């Protein structure tokens, strides 16, 4: 008897995706995408990538 | 945030008889994928089981 296998297989990955927040003046706070203030005041936006 | 999700997937066994027997045919492969990092170190994987 004869097994035989063929696997044959191919990726891509590309892009950013941010997060992050800001602030003015100790009176509004904002933050993209889930940062929480409550561990963050002066730690300003980052972003990643991915290739 | 936004996006736009689409996949196919499509399978098919083969197997013979003769007629009035049974017969079984069963699979069951593990399909990897390449999570971004060597030395911080991950994987995940799904296991594709057709009877």
């Amino acid at each position: 008897l004869w097994i035989v296998d063929l696997n044959k297989s191919d990726l891509e990955r590309l892009g950013t995706s941010w997060s992050g927040s800001i602030t003015i003046g100790d009176k509004l706070g904002v933050s993209l995408n889930q940062s929480s203030i409550s561990t963050l005041d002066g730690s300003r936006f980052i972003a990643a990538v991915n290739a | 945030l936004e996006e736009k999700k689409q996949a196919t997937v499509v399978s098919r066994p083969v197997l013979l008889t003769q007629e009035n027997v049974p017969a079984i045919f069963d699979n069951n492969r593990t399909f990897y994928t390449k999570l971004i990092g060597e030395r911080n170190v991950a994987l995940e994987h799904v296991t594709y089981g057709t009877m």
